[PDB]
């Protein structure tokens, strides 16, 4: 009964840090008699040497699960692709830290990649809590041509047909697009007023300014803006008047594998009480089978409840992803984000700042005009 | 400049190599004449894979990758899509565990398959019930990834269909062994023509819950997709015969036959490059390095690879990449649990079947029954106006029964299409 | 688009309905020339409006 | 035609009985111990509609 848990660690600090909270974790309840031992591969913005440290550390122990972090540097994409594409052969369940890319919601594209971060989809949910507690009835969404964004939009879709309601127009954007004049004067020329963009930093960025430089900044004009379209260029180049979206304690990657480790732990435990398991192959190459406890991973990390973590309950949906995120709505007021909603499950609790308004308005305005101009 | 082909131990070594050089050999010399480099390998392992890729690479700058398998572990397309995204370099996908295909095209991939997708096969299966004039829906699927989208898209083709068909609502299974929820969600099937979108061991337990609540009558029907019946020789014994189903196996094609397919798509390819371009294309520096910035100054094979047109053969592709004609034969499970080639849809895009549909006979369970009365009528009277048909995309005027006439061709010849 | 003169009895009903509703409208002539039916296009198994 | 239940505790047989039954009044002739699972199997099966 020895498991030799791996993972997939940025630094070296990163690496000693989270052997000591794994260690200290392993006689924190949980399991019994003995414990797993951990290891970890450096992050490399390599693949050939990134890919042989991982099977040369991981598949040659007896790995039931692994622990995949963010890439060092922010700036540059880096998604963790290839550590999923391998554990799809043995349906090995991955356990993604802050990888919020809608890539990975799917487990189509990824046989096996669990993550605790909520999608870039899940923000239709927060959006549909805001638009049903500030009475909206029109909006038109603004989607980029990208997988996440079609993704985006397929959730926001379904979520609003609960209400039987209809987008008035559907406008998409391109990988590395700057003339949006067209798109954004067909915006303007709409019953609604009120606009959700969901695309890259880049382009977030530039249909920023393009309607800055077309009064479309002004008052009667509200804008909702995902979390990672606030950040960047856009804090800078940004005036008041926006409603961001920030994830509680979603950025400590500490505080994150605080719990996933406790929680894969617990699982090995719950999964040695079931019946017997196959172990992975030693050598990398050598066996080309697939493992019969996959599908009883996932059967016993569905329905498993951690109350214990630092967010509280960590609870997993359909997709595998993150289950009532603990969200925060932001607003800027003089180039400073002020927190004004908290959004832990399913519930949004405005606080005592006044939600300010595009065009120094202290009221909520709303697009329900039809400006009598029926053609 | 140089091709690259992967086999494994179905067949022999020496003959696929032979067969591989006198591939373009046959006809449509290239200017720059392409080699073949295929390796007898079974190791369908990531990293041995990776590693052979690797070594191709180094072969004198490999312009093209031919992937084939023998298991049925999709898997290896997964590998194969890193692949094509770090290597930049167009591979092709035969027979074998890259055969499925679930994951969306990647833009920095160069995926062109043989495969059809799930939206490709829809139109498919509306044929099909075009022909069999079944006008009820009954949707049994469950919560599995990408299926939110192919239930959208067959709600809004069927909508958009000038037919008419009626569609209940589509019942999910929500959670497996629940033992206690599924009578419940399996109470408001009542149709005759049932569609599984699941996977093959939750719909071995379906079908044996629907014989339970004996749902496999007479005038039952079901309709299986490719990824459901992929492994033709592994049929359940609660599998109820008559399932119609399309599938693009080998019994009308072999891996030789395949791979001259894609290595004339490649001469498409590369003879559409030399006509826009005129340099010859090459590799990175290192075969799975990153040393240097990741950049493809060189325009992408995608729009070179849209009109592919071999031998009248058009076998063109979509912006994502799948195919635009596919195989899609039709299949159904016989009477003593076999599948036959009863149709075909690579005639522009149109289904055509055997005009075979006697099974009705009781599977699951054994129990005689008498529904479909023949019966003969003649048309000399003012009591039978039957005409023609109005091709609108739909069966006939409303409220009118179909029927069927022998048509005979020549005074000599006694066969007679069943129009 | 060369500027017409239409009138009739459904213009004078608008311009009642625009009297009595707060209406300013500026009316437009059909390209096509017909009501709107089902036309068969690329794609023809898609209903789409003329 | 009749649907009369073989066997008690067949867990087998009993939803193929069940399967033939489509309509909205229902005879049960029946005591009321095996009564109460046959009403039990229904809620289970859905009958109890309006
Ligand atoms: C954990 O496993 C690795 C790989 O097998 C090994 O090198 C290491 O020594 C193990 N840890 C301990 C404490 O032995
Ligand atoms: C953007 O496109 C519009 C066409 O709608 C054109 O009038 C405008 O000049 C373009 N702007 C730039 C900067 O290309
Ligand atoms: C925005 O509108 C105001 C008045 O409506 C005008 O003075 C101003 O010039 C406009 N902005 C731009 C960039 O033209
Ligand atoms: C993560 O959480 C721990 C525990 O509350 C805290 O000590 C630490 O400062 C947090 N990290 C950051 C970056 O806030
Ligand atoms: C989540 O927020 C709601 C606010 O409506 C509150 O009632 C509930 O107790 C909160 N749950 C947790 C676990 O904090
Ligand atoms: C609307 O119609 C009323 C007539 O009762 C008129 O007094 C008013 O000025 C109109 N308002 C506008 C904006 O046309």
């Amino acid at each position: 009964k020895i498991v030799n848990i791996g993972a997939v660690l940025s630094t070296r600090k990163h690496e000693q840090m989270f052997r000591e909270a794994v260690n200290q974790a392993n006689k924190r309840h949980g399991s019994w008699k003995i414990q797993l031992n951990a290891t970890s591969v450096t992050h490399k913005p390599n693949a050939i040497q990134m890919a042989l440290s991982v099977c040369e550390d991981l598949i040659s122990s007896q790995v039931y699960a692994i622990l995949v972090s963010h890439p060092p540097t922010p700036n540059d994409h880096f998604t963790p692709t290839p550590v999923s594409y391998t554990a799809g052969f043995y349906r090995i369940p991955v356990l993604g830290l802050t990888t919020r890319m809608s890539i990975y919601s799917d487990k189509s594209i990824h046989l096996s990649f669990l993550r605790t971060v909520p999608p870039y989809s899940h923000q239709s949910s927060v959006w549909f809590e805001m638009m049903r507690v500030y009475s909206w009835n029109h909006i038109i969404l603004l989607v980029s041509d990208d997988h996440e964004g079609r993704a985006a939009q397929k959730r926001l879709e379904t979520l609003l047909e609960e209400r039987e309601s209809k987008a008035e127009k559907v406008l998409q954007f391109d990988p590395g697009t700057k003339n949006v004049t067209a798109l954004l004067m067909e915006a303007k020329e709409l019953e609604a007023r009120v606009i959700i963009l969901s695309a890259s930093e880049d382009d977030a960025a530039t249909v920023y300014r393009a309607a800055a430089m077309l009064n479309m900044t002004g008052s009667g004009y509200v804008w909702l803006v995902g979390e990672r379209e606030i950040s960047g260029n856009a804090l800078r180049y940004a005036p008041d008047g926006i409603l961001g979206l920030q994830l509680i304690n979603g950025k400590n990657e500490s505080a994150h594998i605080s719990d996933a480790v406790g929680v894969v732990a617990q699982a090995v435990h719950e999964l040695l009480e079931k019946e017997n398991i196959t172990d992975p192959p030693r050598g990398c190459v050598g066996n080309t089978n697939i493992w019969k406890t996959g599908p009883l991973f996932k059967r016993v990390l569905m329905s498993s409840k951690y109350a214990d973590g630092v967010t509280g309950r960590v609870e997993f949906n359909e997709d595998g992803d993150r289950k009532f995120a603990n969200y925060s709505i932001m607003n800027l007021q003089n180039r400073k984000l002020v927190q004004v909603g908290i959004y832990n499950g399913t519930h949004v609790i405005p606080n005592d700042r006044k939600i300010i308004w595009p065009g120094g308005e202290t009221e909520k305005p709303r697009g329900y005009q039809m400006s009598t101009r029926l053609k | 400049l140089n091709i690259a082909v992967m086999l494994g131990h179905s067949h022999d070594v020496t003959e696929r190599e032979l067969r591989t050089l006198w591939g373009p050999e046959q006809a449509a010399g290239l200017p720059l004449d392409v080699n073949v480099v295929a390796l007898l390998m079974n190791r369908t392992d990531p990293k041995s894979l990776i590693t052979h890729v690797c070594d191709l690479m180094s072969g004198a700058r490999i312009h093209g990758l031919v992937f084939g398998d023998d298991t049925d572990q999709e898997a290896v397309a997964q590998m194969l899509d890193f692949i094509s995204s770090h290597t930049f370099v167009p591979i092709l996908g035969i027979h074998g565990g890259a055969s499925m295909i679930m994951a969306d095209k990647d833009p920095t991939s160069t995926f062109f398959q043989f495969g059809a997708s799930i939206q490709q096969q829809a139109t498919v299966m509306l044929k099909i019930m075009q022909d069999y004039d079944w006008h009820v829906f009954s949707l049994v699927t469950t919560i599995f990834p990408g299926y939110r989208e192919f239930i959208s898209f067959v709600k809004t083709t069927v909508d958009n269909s000038f037919v008419g068909w009626d569609m209940q609502n589509v019942i999910t299974l929500d959670t497996s062994f629940e033992d206690a929820k599924t009578q419940v969600q399996l109470k408001k099937i009542h149709s005759s023509v049932i569609l599984l979108y699941c996977s093959k061991d939750e719909a071995v337990l379906i079908l044996s819950e629907a014989r339970s609540l004996g749902l496999t009558g007479y005038d039952f029907f079901w309709i299986v997709p490719s990824l459901v019946s992929g492994n033709t020789e592994l049929i359940p014994k609660e599998f109820p015969s008559g399932l119609i189903s399309v599938s693009y196996d080998d019994w009308d094609y072999s891996l030789e036959a395949r791979v001259r397919d894609g290595i004339g798509i490649l001469t498409t390819a590369a003879s559409s490059m030399l006509e826009k371009f005129s340099y010859i294309p090459e590799a990175k520096a290192s075969c799975y390095g990153q040393m240097e910035r990741p950049e493809v100054p060189m325009h992408t094979l995608h729009p070179f690879m849209v009109n592919v047109t071999w031998d009248g053969k058009d076998l063109s592709f979509t912006e994502e990449g799948y195919q635009v004609h596919p195989r899609l034969v039709v299949i159904v499970l016989n009477k003593d649990r076999e599948w036959e080639k009863v149709g075909k849809w690579e005639n522009h895009t149109l289904s055509l079947r055997h005009a075979v549909w006697p099974r009705y006979k009781s599977f699951s369970d054994c129990e005689p029954d008498d529904n479909h009365l023949s019966i003969v009528t003649l048309e000399e009277a003012p009591f039978v106006i039957v005409e023609d048909i109005d091709p609108l995309t739909e069966t006939c005027v409303r409220n009118t029964v179909p029927c069927r006439k022998f048509v005979k061709i020549n005074n000599s010849t006694n066969e007679g299409m069943n129009v | 688009t060369v500027p017409q003169c239409c009138y009739g009895f459904c213009i004078d009903l608008l311009i009642k309905l625009a009297r009595t509703m707060n209406f300013t409208y500026e009316v437009h002539l059909v390209a096509d020339g017909k009501f709107g039916t089902q036309e068969r296009v690329n794609n023809s198994n898609k209903k789409e409006w003329n």
